[PDB]
């Protein structure tokens, strides 16, 4: 007995044993720990080599368990039944808090209690910080250790106060820090590497914005490409079905299919096959999301429409046509108003976001003087044709109309299947 | 639908970068009510809990804080004592009758 | 690979079929190879000289084998920048010495690698005496100039030669319908 | 027997209608928080 | 089109090859301003890098 | 060994400075306790202007 030694378990009786779910989960001792708060019976652990142990009798559990875990690591263990009938207390912390000035001055009180000596310009700056951080317009950043962390840098740069110019530089400088990929792409398409057009208008191509990994998830364009050819009623896209990939049937492909499919008709089937690819292989495309570039750009090659070069596109799109909002929409648009400052700002350039977004617009500082200056501009669409009659700078209403190009380009194309098929057929 | 400056402008002004401000610290769980509340459950009916956030909320620190500030009974003095040469039994006496 | 769709392969399909739309589909087989198995060929871009191949297959032209076709493609007809441009070139430029420069071989690569070129001194002192050619290229159709020797536009151009393979095969394709039903 | 539990300790050692209904109200609002974040999405504007 | 050899040239012309140059050693990270200010940044803060 | 010494945790008062390849911390950044611990990048330019 007195070589028995107590573990956490002996030493929160009458108080609190507060564990992490993900060291239970990796440990593998989450079967043992319900089994001594179920059962009561919490048992040393022994060597196997010593064959002669002790017979522990079960102990009335008295303390309370307060596990603490990323939801993540607790969707692997609210599966087991017993678990739910152990703990039924969730007490769910929201990644945001309201933004209001309730909350702006609870956060100073929160900093000055930390030791932090704000002004108020850096309590202002620190909070604006919080809310692009959350990326809404509308509510704060509740991860308090990141803003402390912020504030540490904040502190150090600015000697030990953190005025507004501090916390700036210290945001800038941790924008800077993670900053050499895009520096490195900037370096890219400024010496011709990477050739993206930033004026003028193409057919079938569009500057879609993706996303790279990183630290923080920096925002590129990419060239969108996209060829269409008679052929079967089939959207082929390249990026998503290199590989072995192509084997999935994804819930993009179908949804651009679907759209084009319903929305233009004048054939019993689509008589174009798409091919839709990037330039370039940064982009790391989700399989399950379609783009309103990739459906602009279907557009524009079926319909030989000349779309406009200085608009990048982004946002989701869904076989009814509305355009549906997308994460990270920040870093798209900062990233794309890098690339157009590196290569010049002609005073036309700007991005064409879903309007589903303008309540996720919390953009830096250069940008917004961008647009205040004239110099950029930031289009908000609420369905892909409203995107397409912005990039084709044309209405879809009356003769020469953007529906009835498209029409033409089809019938063209399916003239030419007919020839095809007509040959064949003899 | 063109952005104007307006529509795009989601930082709060600013009347200066001196005077340093002054601020009674808030209460624990700030903007957490939910979670305040379903800790202030637990610990009055003794549940099992489990706290549930976004990495870097600072979960682990605040509720250490609110446990801190939280009293019970004296807890009991718990060991071991044998029954038997090998068997072994957990028992509590009251605090400082060790 | 035959349960493979690859990148490279769509790409060249893609720009082969939108380009040239005078049938539905393409109707030719096109079966690319390397010779002497040491290349590793890369499978996430068609190189630019695969492109200008299954052209000159395509429309029986016959291409300078004095030039090297480096580049990666995309389905827009654009020659892409590609790794390691130096390697390639002073690797062909050692091919065409050890063999004896006539004067007239070069090396094809793409615009963008204009910026990459950093080449030891003997390509520098070739080029300059004129014994070695560097070419520029910013589309397939460019180095298809350079390669032929003749333009899309004009009489007797590259667009109506394609043209002409691709209406021959689809007439041969047309004949064995024609065999097949009767 | 675990919702008499909540209601008796939302009530004070006393369980009755309201302290049920109180109870019920939190065992929906501990794990209403995808929910409210969805509702929040819908009122933005984000999820139309 | 053709790259003409003044295109391709990228080699420094050499006004010389004598007298041993004579260089102040230059400072700390220099050019990886990114790096050396990182680096200040931490220490001055002692957080992890 | 038999028995074992409990030892006490210890307040950490260094500071580390990793060094690694950009590809050795790939496999390394999943974790979000990475981001938290370590928080000051510093990251080499490859290249020199």
């Amino acid at each position: 007995v007195s070589l028995i030694r107590p573990g956490a378990v002996h030493r929160a009786q009458g108080g609190y044993l507060i564990l992490d779910a993900l060291s239970l989960k990796r440990e593998g001792t989450w079967e043992a720990f319900k089994r001594a708060l179920r059962n009561g019976q919490v048992e040393p652990v022994t060597e196997p080599q010593a064959p002669a142990g002790l017979e522990v009798e079960p102990f009335p559990i008295q303390m309370q368990v307060i596990l603490v875990g990323t939801p993540e690591a607790f969707e692997g263990l609210e599966e087991d039944p017993a678990f739910s009938e152990l703990f039924r207390i969730r007490a769910e912390f929201s990644p945001t808090l309201p933004a209001s000035p309730e909350n702006c001055t609870a956060l100073g009180g929160w900093l000055l209690a930390q030791g932090f000596q704000l002004t108020q310009g850096g309590l202002t700056r620190l909070y604006d910080e919080a809310r692009r951080m959350a990326e809404q317009r509308d509510r704060m950043d509740a991860r308090l250790v990141e803003i402390r962390a912020l504030a540490e840098e904040a502190a150090v740069l600015g000697g030990g106060l953190l005025t507004a110019e501090s916390v700036e530089q210290a945001i800038a400088a941790r924008e800077h820090r993670s900053f050499l990929s895009e520096e490195e792409f900037l370096r890219a398409v400024q010496e011709g590497v990477i050739r993206l057009r930033t004026t003028g208008r193409a057919v079938g191509e569009v500057n879609s914005l993706v996303v790279v990994e990183a630290a923080p998830y920096w925002g590129r364009p990419a060239r969108l490409t996209a060829r269409a050819a008679p052929g079967r009623d089939h959207l082929i896209s390249i990026d998503r079905e290199a590989g072995l990939g192509g084997q999935i049937f994804h819930k993009a492909v179908l949804t651009l299919a679907g759209y084009l499919r319903s929305r233009y008709i004048e054939h019993g089937s689509l008589p174009v096959t798409i091919s839709l690819a990037f330039e370039q292989n940064y982009v790391s495309i989700e399989g399950d999301a379609a783009g309103l570039a990739e459906l602009v750009a279907a557009l524009s090659a079926i319909g030989n429409l000349p779309l406009r070069q200085d608009l990048a596109v982004t946002g989701a799109v869904d076989q009814t046509g509305k355009v549906l909002a997308v994460g990270a929409i920040n870093a798209k648009v900062e990233g794309f108003f890098r690339v157009c400052k590196a290569l010049g700002l002609s005073g036309t350039q700007g991005v064409i976001l879903p309007e589903a977004n303008l309540a996720n617009l919390t953009l830096r500082a250069e940008v917004l003087e961008a647009v205040r200056a004239g110099q950029f501009h930031i289009y908000a669409v609420e369905t892909a044709e409203q995107a397409l009659e912005i990039l084709a700078g044309a209405r879809m209403e009356g003769f020469r109309g953007l529906q009835e190009k498209i029409r033409a380009g089809l019938e063209a194309f399916a003239r030419l299947e007919e020839g095809h098929d007509k040959e064949d057929r003899e | 639908m063109r952005l104007s400056y307006e529509a795009l402008e989601w930082r709060t002004p600013i009347e200066n970068s001196t005077e340093p401000v002054s601020l009674p610290p808030p209460p624990p769980f700030f903007g957490q009510e939910r979670a305040r509340e379903a800790l202030e459950l637990a610990i009055r009916g003794g549940f099992h809990a489990y706290l549930v956030g976004p990495p870097s909320l600072g979960k682990h620190e605040a509720l250490l804080a609110y446990l801190s500030t939280q009293s019970v009974e004296t807890p009991p003095d718990l060991l071991y004592v044998p029954l038997s040469e090998r068997k072994v039994a957990v028992l509590t006496l009251p605090s400082g009758q060790e």
